[PDB]
């Protein structure tokens, strides 16, 4: 979902990192209360 | 009074056993879940959550403690008293949700740096029936809503037992700017998903919204901005000029784009 941006060098760099950091934020927020769980479950 | 309803909300989860089904929706995802919530005689909360559509994602909690959790929710796992300072809390009327009478609370930001909520609270118990996350223009970013809530009678013990997919289970950086009411929740180190490099993590919250900051070394590389959005969750990455090769600062959370950007551009190394 990486926007983007405009540089194939920069897209490849960010695409290997941003999805993982996104997942970490949402998953950790769910374990720290049904709404946070639901956001985590919406991933993938 | 909205303050009183939010205090009742804060305690409703320890004073009520219940079972129910709810939906969660954002741009790009719609899903149904079931919850079983038992308050034991000592006041401990035992809770099971199960996704009803698609994969059987599951978590079981005993008070704060995750007893088991399915793998797809765990692969990246490493108090409303002050809320009125940053949000205006307003009782705006009455509603009906899942066939039950509710009160409507508007939780409106007192600045541009966070999102507001429309909260529908069950009249009989104070439990949340509906939570709508709204942006600055009043547009819907996410919907959390019960379709049935069965209160009073406690879930039977068999309903609290999960299935097989439920698996039994100082950073030298700071922000120079935060929106009012946000405070550091936690800081820790992880490793880059790609390289050997350590990545610093800082997490922040105001009691309602959370965001996380990731700081990753660039080793002199020319890598530019990035941004992304997943429903209410924004992602912004901005390069930070440093004397150690530059860093990429990524901010992820349920805050407006401009807040994540301003945080990302405000991250600084700690000085001796």
């Amino acid at each position: 979902q990486v926007i983007t941006n405009s540089s194939s060098s920069d897209t490849r760099w960010h695409e290997q990192r941003l999805p993982i950091y996104l997942r970490q934020h949402v998953q950790q927020s769910a374990v720290s209360s049904a709404l946070p769980y639901a956001r985590a479950a919406s991933l993938e | 009074d909205a303050s009183d309803w939010l205090n009742r909300l804060a305690e409703a989860d320890r004073q009520n056993s219940f079972q129910g089904t709810f939906v969660y929706e954002r741009n790009g995802s719609f899903s149904t879940h079931e919850i079983w919530h038992r308050v034991e005689s000592d006041g401990a909360v035992r809770e099971r959550l199960l996704q009803l559509d698609g994969a059987r994602q599951e978590v079981v909690r005993v008070d704060g403690r995750t007893q088991c959790i399915s793998g797809g929710l765990a692969d990246q796992l490493a108090d409303p008293s002050q809320l009125a300072s940053w949000y205006d809390l307003r009782l705006v009327g009455e509603s009906r949700v899942a066939g039950r009478p509710a009160v409507v609370l508007a939780v409106t930001p007192r600045d541009q740096h966070r999102y507001g909520f429309e909260l529908h609270l069950d009249r009989d118990t104070g439990l949340p029936l509906k939570s709508l996350l709204l942006n600055e223009k009043g547009q819907l970013l996410e919907r959390f809503q019960f379709t049935q809530l069965n209160t009073g009678a406690a879930p039977a013990e068999d309903q609290l037992q999960a299935g097989a997919e439920c698996q039994v289970v100082t950073v030298a950086w700071r922000s120079e700017w935060l929106p009012p009411g946000f405070t550091l929740t936690r800081s820790f180190m992880r490793r880059s998903p790609v390289t050997p490099d350590p990545v610093a993590c800082l997490t922040y919250g105001d009691g309602l919204a959370r965001f996380s900051v990731f700081i990753e070394p660039l080793h002199g590389a020319m890598v530019g901005d990035a941004r992304s959005q997943l429903g209410p969750t924004v992602v912004v990455s901005k390069r930070l000029q440093t004397d150690d090769g530059g860093q990429m600062v990524t901010v992820v959370g349920e805050v407006p784009l401009g807040t994540a950007e301003r945080v990302a551009l405000s991250i600084r190394p700690e000085a001796a």
